[PDB]
Parts: C-alpha cells; structure tokens; sequence
C-alpha cells in the first residue's frame, strides 16, 4: 500500500 | 497540490429559486478504476463548523436535504440547490481528496437577492483628540447599499492614494439585506496637515456617476 | 452520537509552542483516521495534518512540515497536535475531524469539532483609542454620526450607542488588523432635528484592558 491511513 | 476554483465568490438568491454553484480543479479527480470522482461539498453557517453535504461528486450524506444536488465529473463539478431556502444561506466549499494534500476552494457565499440600493456615503475628518496624539484617520462610511460590489477610492488633493487605507465589510443585514462598508485612511498628523483637499469617492451600479464626498482641511 | 472536543488553543507569541488536544466520543477511535483542518481569518479552509488509526504513518501540510507534530493516543481516544515555531500565518481556527473513505489517500470529513482558536501575535494588551466622528449642513433629513475604535489588542470591543438606546440605524463594521493592533468603526444615523440638540454617546468597552470610554459626539468647532 502507498499512502496508507488505515492499518490492517 | 491541486487548485480548486469556486465560481462565483458570492451568489444572490431568492427563496425557492434553483441555485447552481461551480467548482473546478486543476487536475482530474476521476479514478478510472472505480469511475468515481473525488470531490466533496461542505456547508458552513456563520459561527458553526463545516457540514458535509455531498461527497463523491454526487453522493449525498445522510440527513442532508434532498434539494442539494451534486453533479459533474473530471475537472468540473457542480452543486445545485433546487428550491433554495433561507436556511441554506451559508458558505459552500468544495474539497478534492484525489491527491495529497486535501485542498479546498475559496468558498462561495450564498446571499439574499434584493432590489438595488445606492450607498449613503458620509465622510468624517480626523478628530481633534486623535490629532493631539499625532495621528489622523479619515473615515468614510458607505451604508445601506446593494449589491455588495463597490469601488471606493481615496483621493488627496486630486491624486488617488492607496497607502494606509483599510476597508471593513459588514455581513448582509438580516432586516433589509443591504451592505455597509467603512474605509479608513490613516496617516500621521504631519502627513494630514500637508494636504488640503480630502475626497472619498466610490462607484456602484446604482449610479453611473461616482458618489463623491470631500472636505477641506481648513473648511467646515 | 459522535463528539469531538478541541482544547489547548490560545494566544501565543511568534515562535512560541502550543499543543491542541482533541477528545473523541461516540465512535471507535481505533477504526478511523483523524485529521486537523484550520480556517484562516479570511475564511479559507486549510488542511493541516492527518494521522493513521495506529499512528504509524503521519501526513502533514507542506507549509507546516517540521514544526507541527501529530500524535495519537488510542488508549484515551485523544488526538494531539503539537505546534512549534508558530508563525503569524498559523493564527486560525483549528478543527478536529474524522477522516472517511478507505485505507489509502485523503477523504472527506463528515464530523467536525467546534474548533480551537489559535492567535499568533506579538502585540501586548493595549486599550483602544476612541475618537468621535462628526460630519464636516443638514443637507439630508438624516445625519450620520460615527465612532472610531483604534489600536486595541486583543479582541473584542463592545460598541453601543447611548447604552443601547440607539439600536435602529447602527452599523458596526468588523475589526481590521493594523500594525498588530485592531481597529473598527461604528456608524449611527439619527434624525437631523435630534442632533446636535440631543446627546449621542458612543459607548466602547474593552474587557481585556478593562477600559470603558463613553464618547460624546460634538459638532466640529471651527472658531
Ligand atoms: C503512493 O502514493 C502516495 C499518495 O497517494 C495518493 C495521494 O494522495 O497522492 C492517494 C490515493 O491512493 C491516490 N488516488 C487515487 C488512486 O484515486 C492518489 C493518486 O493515485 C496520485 O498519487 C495523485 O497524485 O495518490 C504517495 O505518493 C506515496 O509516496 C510517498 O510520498 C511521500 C511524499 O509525499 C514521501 O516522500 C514518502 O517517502 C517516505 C520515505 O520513506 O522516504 C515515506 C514515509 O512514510 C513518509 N512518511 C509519511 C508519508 O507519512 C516520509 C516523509 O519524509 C515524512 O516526512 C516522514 O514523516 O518519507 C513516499 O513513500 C506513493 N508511494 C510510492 C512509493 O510511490
């Protein structure tokens, strides 16, 4: 992911 | 950094009339993988926080009135208010979330439409009490005019002066929908005594001839 | 019942430090990304920073990079915005908001807070100078008087005419910033038969310096 703001 | 352009800055409306707002971005907010535009609309009443109206260009948030319509694609987007109401008199912003950072537009004020009124121009010379402190503020009041677009000017001894001029605009009056603007020319006491003719003038759509108010420093 | 409470905003000098807190309720704080968006005195909405739900990845506005540090506390459901090296371009209303959309990229904000006001200024508390505005013939049936409230910090100043007796035909123009100080004007229009025979007094009160000046409007002596 590039630009993630919600981790799994 | 995407640039959002909102048109127009102010919007004169009548209660119940269809209202259209434009918003343009310097980039395409269209994601070709999900065919969805990345543009949101916010409403902001004075003294309150921005309230989301429509995201994804056309998808309306829960609770938002059905009269608000989101439309557009690519770089051009539109917010439409069918049968506009007096509760909808507010600021409207559009925001792109395609790219980082999130950018908003300058905003579009929704104002009430009323009949044109010419400004009531008054000019006031510096008070002697301010002159004793070595200052001199020349105030020009332009009251009860509409539309909001006015071109006031300060001229000293026949020459337009831009330095040391501050303007203040009131909100649209809630009883007559007019506007009032104050213009103050601030200059030192020694700077005020150098010149003799002070003139405040403005141009408005109500009068093809500019409204003029002057006074001589040695006349009353 | 999602709720966002901002605090910590206050008056600060340029270069000073300030930290804004944001308490969140009514929803699961760990499931959403939180953001700060500021609105300038010119009513411009400006995004500041965005933090992921776990705090691992933080995104900041470019103008603010290196000075603002975003920190999240998922144990107390509180968002923290550290602000250092504050500039006179940072004075704005700072809004706490809950990001929407998917895991990646920016998104719209449904829920906003009431916002903290942050004022960056080097001006000390200064009382206003209150000046009477008198016209330079009774041409019209109405006469317009005014009142200049100049050089005061901080805001606000209460301006009334005859202690509220003059309400109709009163225009109080918003304050403007001149040389790190504020200046507003107030105009009142009265019938020509009343003034100068009857008394029109401009009442100004600045609570920050605890100053109250009642200014009588006197026609301009020329002799
Ligand atoms: C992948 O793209 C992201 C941005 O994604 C977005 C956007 O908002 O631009 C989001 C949406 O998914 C997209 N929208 C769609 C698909 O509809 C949208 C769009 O596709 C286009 O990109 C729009 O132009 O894209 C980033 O570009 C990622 O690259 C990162 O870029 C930043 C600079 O902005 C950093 O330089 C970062 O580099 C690091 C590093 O390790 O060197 C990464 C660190 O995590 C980063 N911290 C962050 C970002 O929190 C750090 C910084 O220096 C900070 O100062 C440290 O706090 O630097 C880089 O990865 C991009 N990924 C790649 C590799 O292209």
């Amino acid at each position: 992911v590039t630009g993630i703001r919600i981790e799994d | 950094d995407i640039v959002m352009t909102q048109s127009p800055s102010s919007l004169a409306m009548s209660v119940g009339q269809k209202v259209t707002m434009n918003c343009k971005s310097s980039q395409s907010l269209l994601n070709s993988s999900n065919q969805k535009n990345y543009l949101a609309w916010y409403q902001q009443k004075p003294g309150q926080s921005p309230k989301l109206l429509v995201y994804f260009a056309s998808t309306r948030e829960s609770g938002v009135p059905d009269r608000f319509i989101g439309s557009g694609s690519g770089t051009d987007f539109t917010l439409t208010i069918s049968s506009a109401q007096a509760e909808d008199l507010a600021d409207y912003f559009c925001q792109q979330y395609y790219s980082t950072p999130p950018t908003f537009g300058a905003g579009t004020k929704l104002e009430l439409k009323r009949a044109d009124a010419a400004p009531t121009v008054s000019i006031f010379p510096p008070s002697s009490e301010q002159l004793t402190s070595g200052g001199a503020s020349v105030v020009c009041f332009l009251n009860n005019f509409y539309p909001k677009d006015i071109n006031v000017k300060w001229k000293i001894d026949g020459s337009e002066r831009q330095n040391g001029v501050l303007n203040s605009w009131t909100d649209q009056d809630s009883k007559d929908s007019t506007y009032s603007m104050s213009s103050t020319l601030t200059l030192t006491k020694d700077e005020y005594e150098r010149h003799n003719s002070y003139t405040c003038e403005a141009t408005h759509k109500t009068s093809t001839s500019p409204i003029v108010k002057s006074f001589n420093r040695n006349e009353c | 019942e999602v709720q966002l409470v901002e605090s910590g905003g206050g008056l600060v000098k340029p270069g000073g430090s300030l930290k804004l807190s944001c308490a969140a309720s009514g929803f699961t704080f760990t499931r959403y990304a939180m953001s700060w968006v500021r609105q300038t005195p010119e009513k411009r909405l400006e995004w500041v920073a965005t933090i992921s739900n776990g705090g691992s990845y933080t995104y900041y506005l470019d103008s603010v990079k290196g000075r603002f540090t975003l920190s999240r506390d998922n144990a107390k459901n509180t968002l923290y915005l550290q602000m250092s090296s504050l500039r006179s371009e940072d004075t704005a209303m700072y809004y706490c908001a809950r990001r929407e959309g998917g895991q990646a990229g920016p998104a719209w904000f449904v829920y906003w807070g009431q916002g903290t006001l942050v004022t960056v200024s080097a001006a000390k508390t200064t009382p206003p100078s209150v000046y009477p505005l008198a016209p330079g013939a009774q041409t019209n049936s109405m006469v317009t008087l005014g009142c200049l409230v100049k050089g005061y910090f901080p805001e606000p100043v209460t301006v009334t005419w005859n202690s509220g007796s003059l309400s109709s035909g009163v225009h109080t123009f918003p304050a403007v910033l001149q040389s790190d100080l504020y200046t507003l004007s107030s105009s009142v229009t009265v019938p020509s038969s009343t003034w100068p025979s009857e008394t029109v007094t401009c009442n100004v009160a600045h609570p920050a310096s605890s100053t109250k000046v009642d200014k009588k409007i006197v026609p301009r002596d020329c002799g």
